[PDB]
RNA sequence: GAUCGCUAUAAGAUGCACGAGAGCGAAAGCAUUUUCAACUGUGUCCAUUAAUCAAGAACGAAAGUUAGGGGAUCGAAGACGAUCAGAUACCGUCGUAGUCCUAACUAUAAACGAUGUCAACCAAGGAUUGGAUGAAAACCUUGUUCAGAACUUAAAGAGAAAUCUUGAGUUUAUGGACUUCAGGGGGAGUAUGGUCACAAGGCUGAAACUUAAAGGAAUUGACGGAAGGGCACACCAGGAGUGGAGCCUGCGGCUUAAUUUGACUC
């Protein structure tokens, strides 16, 4: 986006919005 | 003759021509038809208002005559495959009819639309 | 006198019809006229000396322009319809919910029909379809 | 057997050039409305006299 | 170039839609070209619509309307008078 | 025609249909194909003839 | 005994309204109800199996060919009737091939988004189709996210400009990978050669010669038997008339030694 965020580090809530796949370490959404 | 009885008519108005024709309500047995060129001298004036008004005023005197002192009317136009729009000298017979005193009970469409439609005249380019 | 020779005959006596008695004939008469009310005014019934359609004007006026038609056959034809909430201009059925839809429009028809109208039941009742998508205007336009 | 009738507004000229006017008379006898097509000099407040008021001249 | 972004027709998804007849020349149009008006009209003109009233033999009797959904083509639509010729800016109107 | 609803008629159509589709190629075999009818295959042109 | 009105019978074809800048399909295309492709979900399996592709092959609108069935509507050829100076055409009426199904051919289209296929980055915004995940208790309102057909703005990028932004951007600051096509306009997709097809024809396909332009996007003007808005004795309602008669005068023509000459729609 235009206006540019930090992304070395993510926002604990913005990790979890995202694309499972498009976050900076892909991680499941599945329990158990 | 009889007393007042309830009939039916069949206005067919196109462009070219007028239909005024009343039956009974089985649509069996006519009264009268009298069309727009029955009473004009000209093949262009038949789809005219004047030539429907007079067609439809003597309607009328044929129909009380009978004591059908009352039609349901069921307007249509040649709407097949072609335009769909009653012609100019369809709603005059209307407003004619009733100035002559006649009851005039349920006006219909009947102008039937195709459901499933065939060829129409004109080819690809239509009327030029 | 090319009339001289008719003798009129009858038919609540709805109206009378001219012959010169022979009476295959064919009368149509709008239920208004029937049931002596204005209520059921938008329908037509056909007797024979037989069945009954919906008239013209009733049957080109509840058909929308954003909705799905819903046709089956006893002829029935239903529309899905909008909400009282609902924001988006397009309110159409899946091809599978309509299957829904249609697998109750006129089995539920069919079911009182051949068990066994003019005051209203049947034509609502299968509009509760309801729980498989919204529905308004219900009709039975034709029967053969 | 003629019946007369009072001009109420004037709806403009038509007939190719100008010479005809469309006037909404109405009829003193029975407050019918009647849409006539009339040439020459009309105002509002003049009458109009009528050999016949059946045909609504609405000129489609 | 493109007189038009959309070449005249309201087709993206599809490569072929069938064909419909034009309603005043009867010329073979496609669906999207097709220029389409809906018209409500009721059969007693306003002029006449009171002349039945006096004279009805019903007592709540209330006069239909006509339904018809007319298609024209671009060659008699613009004659017709349903569409004009807009401007080069105006032209992406759409409402 | 207009016949009496007494009349008998086998229902369907007959067999062997589409028989003269197939062209007859040669004279023999139009030869062959009057063997069991009368004579008059070999026809000569009249204006073939003597007056 | 037409047109018109009610009721019945059979086949042919069609699939309105719902029908949308909506959906599916590689393309062609797909519209009455009662085997395959894709998306999403996935702490399932293999491990480079991948992209583009000469040769080669499948599908390939409409018309067209061959043989059957069908042959209702429309209708190349054709026949009349109009219009016109002519009309062998547009307008009206009739009508063979065809339009429909089957089987076998043909393989061309403005087969168009005139934009090859795969891949990375890419400003803002509304809205839509199919899923997954929360709240709101199948449908409706809302949040996050994946795929799809599109749209609005751009003071930015590109371009010769129109325009493009889900590229026609990341290009003289020129190189992500692959295939095809083009070299001024005619001759000309013509001839010859080869090959395929029952045939019409398709695919491959030059030269001799000729010529200073052909062509693309936008500006002004003019023009329109294009539209919108106004105006004029331009016209409508009229008056006077001219044109008709004798005569004055000017012009053309004839005549003559000369019959002097400029001007020729407003």
């Amino acid at each position: 986006p235009l206006i540019e965020v930090d992304l070395l580090n993510p926002t604990a809530a913005s990790e979890a919005k995202a694309h499972k796949m498009k976050r900076l370490v892909p991680t499941p959404n599945s329990y158990f | 003759s009889t007393k007042d009885a309830f009939g039916v008519a069949h206005i067919y108005a196109t462009f070219n021509d007028t239909f005024v024709h009343v039956t009974d309500i089985s649509g069996k047995e006519t009264i009268i038809r009298i069309t727009g060129g029955m009473r004009v001298k000209a093949d262009r004036d038949e789809s005219s208002p004047y030539a429907a008004m007079t067609a439809a005023q003597d309607v009328a005197k044929r129909c009380k005559d009978l004591g059908v002192t009352s039609l349901h009317i069921k307007m249509r136009g040649e709407g097949g495959v072609y335009s769909k729009t009653p012609g100019p000298g369809a709603q005059a017979a209307l407003r004619a009819l009733a100035r002559a005193n006649m009851k005039i009970g349920r006006i219909e469409d009947v102008t039937p639309i195709p459901t499933d439609c065939t060829k129409r005249k004109g080819g690809r380019r239509g009327r030029r | 006198e090319p009339f001289s020779k008719k003798e009129w005959y009858n038919v609540r006596t709805v109206g009378q019809i001219v012959v010169n008695a022979q009476l295959g004939r064919v009368v149509e008469v709008n239920l208004a006229d029937l049931m002596e009310n204005e209520k059921f005014g938008a329908y037509n019934y056909k007797f024979k000396c037989h069945g009954l359609k919906l008239t013209t004007d009733k049957l080109r006026s509840i058909v929308k322009k954003w909705c799905t038609l819903i046709e089956t056959s006893i002829f029935c034809i239903g529309f899905t319809s909008r909400k009282s909430n609902q924001i988006k201009k397009t309110s159409y059925a899946k091809s599978a919910q309509i299957k829904k839809i249609r697998k109750i429009m006129n089995n539920l028809i069919t079911k009182e029909a051949a068990s066994r109208l003019r005051e209203n039941k049947l034509p609502k009742e299968i509009v509760a379809c309801s729980k498989v998508f919204s529905m308004d205007n219900v009709y039975i336009r034709k029967v053969k | 057997p003629v019946i007369y009738a009072q001009v109420t507004e004037i709806l403009g000229r038509t007939g190719s050039r100008g010479g005809v006017l469309q006037v909404r008379c109405d009829i003193m006898g029975e407050n019918r409305q009647i849409l006539r097509n009339v040439k020459g000099p009309i105002r509002v407040g003049d009458i109009l006299t009528l050999l016949e008021a059946e045909r609504e001249a609405r000129r489609l | 170039t493109s007189k038009r972004r959309n070449n005249g027709r309201s087709k993206k998804g599809r490569g072929h839609t069938q064909n419909v007849r034009c309603s005043h020349c009867g010329r073979c149009v496609p669906k999207d070209k097709a220029i389409k008006r809906y018209q409500i009209k009721n059969i007693v003109e306003a002029a006449a619509v009171r002349d039945i009233s006096d004279n009805s033999a019903l007592t709540k009797y209330k006069l239909p309307k006509t339904y018809m959904k007319l298609e024209y083509c671009v060659s008699c639509g613009i004659h017709g008078r349903v569409v004009r010729v807009r401007s080069r800016t105006d032209r992406r109107n759409r409402l | 025609k207009t016949l009496k609803s007494n009349c008998r008629a086998m229902v369907g159509i007959i067999a062997g249909g589409g028989r003269t589709e197939k062209p007859i190629l040669k004279a023999g075999v139009a030869y062959r194909m009057y063997k069991a009818k009368r004579t008059t295959w070999p026809r000569v042109r009249g204006v073939a003839m003597n007056p």
